[PDB]
RNA sequence: UACCUACUAGCCGACAACGGGUACGGGUUGUGAGAGCAAGAGCCCGGAGAUGGAUUCUGAGACAUGAAUCCAGGCCCUACGGGGCGCAGCAGGCGCGAAAACUUUACAAUGCGGGAAACCGUGAUAAGGGGACACCGAGUGCCAGCAUCAUAUGCUGGCUGUCCGGAUGUGUAAAAUACAUCUGUUAGCAAGGGCCGGGCAAGACCGGUGCCAGCCGCCGCGGUAACACCGGCGGCCCGAGUGGUGAUCGUGAUUAUUGGGUCUAAAGGGUCCGUAGCCGGUUUGGUCAGUCCUCCGGGAAAUCUGACAGCUCAACUGUUAGGCUUUCGGGGGAUACUGCCAGACUUGGAACCGGGAGAGGUAAGAGGUACUACAGGGGUAGGAGUGAAAUCUUGUAAUCCCUGUGGGACCACCUGUGGCGAAGGCGUCUUACCAGAACGGGUUCGACGGUGAGGGACGAAAGCUGGGGGCACGAACCGGAUUAGAUACCCGGGUAGUCCCAGCCGUAAACGAUGCUCGCUAGGUGUCAGGCAUGGCGCGACCGUGUCUGGUGCCGCAGGGAAGCCGUGAAGCGAGCCACCUGGGAAGUACGGCCGCAAGGCUGAAACUUAAAGGAAUUGGCGGGGGAGCACAACAACGGGUGGAGCCUGCGGUUUA
RNA sequence: GCGGUGAAUACGUCCCUGCUCCUUGCACACACCGCCCGUCAAACCACCCGAGUGAGGUAUGGGUGAGGGCACGGACUUCGUGCCGUGUUCGAACCUGAAUUUUGCAAGGGGGGUUAAGUCGUAACAAGGUAGCCGUAGGGGAAUCUGCGGCUGGAUC
RNA sequence: GUGUAGACAGCAGGUCGCAGUGACCAGGGGGCUCUAACUGUCUAAUACCAACAUAGGAGAUUGCAAACCCGUAAGGGCUAG
RNA sequence: GACCCUCUUAAGGUAGCGUAGUACCUUGUCGCUUAAUUGGCGACUUGCAUGAAUGGAUCAAUGAGAGCCCUACUGU
């Protein structure tokens, strides 16, 4: 389909194969790949590389076809996730950081529309989160002062 | 113009504001008709003649059109009509009781090569004009 | 975004037919999908239909035996009675007992001659003829 | 809260409050195949009103149509001190207007109040009179034989009384009609109305009139042969009816949910972000609210449909089987469907990483060449411009050439039927900041999505406000030509402006004249980004062919259109949302409103006018389009003469019987 | 019609002027002697503004305020649906400022339309003779003209 | 009732007069034009104006040993610019 | 009276305003105001002798400024 805010679709999708089994070509385990995944988790590393690096170094094809659980399940199960979504983070942090840019150039109106459609996208999120009850109901998105990287 | 199954609303609403478009929907609506035309809605009246005029016809065709000059009692309007047939002028003067209706022409406007004119006689002193212009019946002398 | 596929289904379907095609895939099958080719199977207006599943919502490979005209959706999906189907017959159909409607109804999904046999009305899914 | 008190600060509304417009509501009526659309005068149900208005007595009940009181308003009887009345009760009158009846009859019946009853009153009701009310039923003729011009009066023959007139009784309260027998009639007393060129059924028959009289819904007729107009002749359709003007329904899929269009005909919003609304993936589990089958309370009759029964057929009344009344309240069954509940699922969108692409954006700087300013050196009669000229410029040494120093704008070739961007739009180079994309991805997420009236930002150029800058260009302006004129094209100057800095306006042929999202549908064919195979490549940085994905163009089958055409990048086939159009002018005008400093933008009629406007396509003519060709009624090259002078003849005009 | 005598020119091209054919353009079909825009004046019609000038409706505050209803007090009679007074209550009518809305009249101004056999030009239609249209700004009796960006819905190159 | 308080604000009933801001005190109001924008200044002793000034707009000179001006000169005003 | 030319010793007054605080003719002509108005306002304007920083038009607010009108008031 389209994209959100521009209409330029396309197809760079990451195919994943049919697989309603573990690997049968790999000896790790498990305990192994949880491991490894709370050691990267306090090393500092989001969890969308998390898998990128057990499926790379490690070779794991993916975690919930061996442990069962995807990497924010392992997380929430642990207590090792973060009160927000990391999308949600990532698209305030892009929206803070465009802001500060923004404030020294005014005329550049064409980051001002792309700051637009990234607020768009923050609304979405969180519409869709307070839907989902991950976020409070009274919480709403403050673009000045409710924004920082970890809300509280 | 919604086609979901619970979009009544948008459909009715987008229904009434098209409707406005057409002319007679509106003008009935409106109620422009009853406002202009001189009698009403009344199908036919009654005025006094007051100047007689033979009117021309349009561009292509030539001829005069006698057209009195009739200003209504039932409202003090004051319009042209046209009188139809042979000798149409020698049955009717100036200070006459006339029933006059409207000519039927182009959406119930002006008729034919008379230009300006939407109005016509139908009987001088409550007496049929066009039995006058057959020959059937003779004018009062009131 | 896809939010209509038993209608994409059927105009699927119907391009296929135009085109003349034997067989053709199906975008994402769905329950009323399969239960509308079953009972256009049992029409004899469809021949053949596999769920192949894709690790996905799954798709049909449907071999088209050359029995239809025409077949989309009913939009709106309108509530019918037992003494209502006459009037959308005369709409969508060509011709008495010539095509049927894919109906919805608590017993089951099948075509309103057998829903009128039931005694049951509900919701109109389709035609096909 | 109906009023009062203490208190609280609510209540209704953008899903239309408040206000304006209009209206007795419904049962129903009009119409159409139906969906619908339009009106709800009369018969029944409820509501209100009694000249407008307020107030009150009486009563079980009233603020009473035949009660009052006063005010306004009009009128009225008076002996002038005073006293009444309001027909939206029945007939009637004036007024009003296009617009409608008798100041009849009776309580006989049906009802009501009164009476214990017998009964009385009843403009309620019934009964009539009058009104081309609506519907229905009939007749003005029938008729054998015979004749022309095929249906008209003929000639003749009789025959019937439905009508009209009478008799008589039934009959109703009594009438009248109706009803029965009889009988009155030479079947005579009883047919008109429109229209005749087309649309549209009917006359190319004869005089009239001459763009006049007239016709004509529209088209169209007549300035000399009118099937058109007037009389006639004839003919046509309808039928005690037949037309006219509105209205309104249908025509008309001309309001379109069913069921329309929106590239070029009216119509896609400049783009885009986005709320209410609306539309929404597969999937397990639970409910059953819409929904579904069923039940029970309703949905007055009337009118509708059919039949039966009875009015002679008929409409009509009763019974009855259906219809409408609808689209309410409440129970049981089902769980497909949608909405509710709790998860999940990976494809849809979202997030991150990789090597690449890009005139993507702001900010800064440097640079390229040309131009120009002044100054210097050389040189000496024109330079500039035009169709041709002149203004202009130059002897104060211009033009041209050389040197040098400043200036502001502008970014060529490279450049592409290339690229990026939401569109507008973006081309020197370097750097910093930011953003999106496609591509690769056993990466994170789990429907988080589409559209989207309102509303919000971006929005070419021109213009406006304030500060700069001003080389060039260049509205205005001035001058020189052109021409009949030139307030124009041409040429010489050249202001505002173009540029920058800070804001405003918010419109373009803002175009692909094609809104956006998805699935689906023959192919051949460039090129661009990425990825991927392979052959060469100094078998390396690199370049070729093939192939998947996403763009960017041409070609075109099926498909569709009225066609030009479109055609996996739809104008094809479905899904969803929005914007938009409804004969041509008047008119994007007037009034009101909001917006802006302003110019203006936004919203947006009516009177009146008009029969077409309009779209594609085509056959010709035509051009100061193109291409081709030809000839002394073309040209070139030539020879002569007409034109000059006199005469001759012809045409015009003066004269002229 | 005939005869005497007797010459230059052109071994041509389609530029000029007619004309023929294919293609392109076209708002032309009486076919370019075509159609056709705007101002100006004249007649007429409908309209808008108009300093002004009336009339009517709705609602609102306020005013003056008939009359009636209960309360209380005071007297006359057959001891009061009466009388006087007082207070309270409802309240018509009329007057008045603003608000709102409907319409009549108005010196004069405006643009629209329509009729002459009007006048002036020639703007668009072909490359309409300077391609045109669109937005914007300025100029001019008037069509229209020029500048700026844009488009091609423009021929020939 | 508010306030700590001074005081302020408000309510119910009764009652007198021709009259309740009872005296004193204390704007009459509105519409259409001309002119100047406004506050201000002005002929002390006949002119309080539409005149003068004003902010706003525009132009000119001058790079400071300046422009402009005073003085015969010494030297000064503008300029501790 | 929308054109060829003038009168052109530079130029022939554009936007506006116009009987004006400017207008002789003059108490200009028409409408509202009044019974009646050399007046006030609006319009027309052939302007003796208007006009753009000799600044033009216009202006909310202000004014012991200058005219006219309505209501209220009063020995004017
Ligand atoms: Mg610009
Ligand atoms: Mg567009
Ligand atoms: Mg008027
Ligand atoms: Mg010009
Ligand atoms: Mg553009
Ligand atoms: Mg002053
Ligand atoms: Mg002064
Ligand atoms: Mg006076």
């Amino acid at each position: 389909m389209a994209k959100m805010h521009t209409k330029r679709k396309g197809k760079s999708s990451s195919t994943r194969p049919i697989r309603t089994d573990p690997p049968e070509w790999c000896k790790i385990g498990a305990d192994e790949v949880t491991t490894i995944v709370l050691d990267l988790w306090k090393q500092g590393v989001s969890t969308a590389e998390i898998g990128m690096v057990l499926r790379d170094r490690y070779g794991v094809p993916d975690a919930k076809l061996i442990t069962g659980k995807k990497v924010t399940t392992i997380l929430k199960e642990n207590n090792v996730a973060p009160n927000i979504p990391e999308d949600l983070t990532n698209l305030i942090v892009k929206a803070l950081g465009l802001r500060k840019h923004l404030s020294v150039n005014k005329k550049d109106v064409h980051n001002k529309r792309s700051l637009n459609l990234t607020e768009s996208k923050i609304r979405r999120l969180v519409k869709y989160y307070k839907q989902e009850k991950v976020l409070p109901r009274d919480w709403f998105y403050k673009p000045e002062t409710a924004e920082m990287m970890i809300t509280r | 113009m919604a086609k979901g199954k619970y979009a009544a609303n948008i459909l009715k609403q987008t229904r009434k504001d098209a409707r406005w478009k057409d002319t007679y929907y509106g003008r009935r609506v409106l109620g422009l008709n009853v406002k202009a035309d001189p009698l009403g809605g009344a199908p036919q009246g009654r005025g006094i003649v007051l100047e007689k005029v033979g009117v021309e016809a349009k561009q292509p065709n030539s001829a005069i059109r006698k057209c009195v000059r009739v200003q209504l009692i039932k409202n003090g309007r004051q319009v042209t009509a046209f009188c139809p047939g042979d000798g149409a002028v020698n049955f009717i003067d100036e200070h006459d009781e006339v029933t006059v209706e409207k000519i039927g022409g182009r959406m119930g406007g002006a008729m034919g090569d008379i230009p300006g004119v939407r109005f016509k006689v139908i009987a001088v002193n409550n007496v049929s004009l066009n039995q006058l212009v057959i020959g059937r019946m003779e004018k009062p002398r009131r | 975004v896809l939010l209509d596929p038993l209608a994409n289904a059927l105009s699927t379907i119907k391009n296929a037919e135009a085109i003349g095609k034997s067989s053709c895939v199906v975008r994402p099958a769905s329950k009323n999908i399969g239960n509308v080719l079953k009972v256009m199977q049992d029409l004899g207006y469809i021949g053949d239909f596999e769920f192949i599943d894709d690790g996905k919502a799954g798709i049909y490979s449907v071999t088209l035996v050359g029995r239809i005209n025409k077949c989309g959706a009913i939009k709106p999906r309108y509530s019918v009675g037992t003494a209502s189907f006459e009037r959308w017959e005369k709409q969508f159909l060509p011709a008495k007992n010539f095509g049927a409607l894919i109906v919805t109804t608590s017993s089951g999904v099948m075509s309103q001659y057998e829903a009128r046999d039931k005694k049951i009305g509900g919701q109109l899914l389709a035609y096909v003829y």
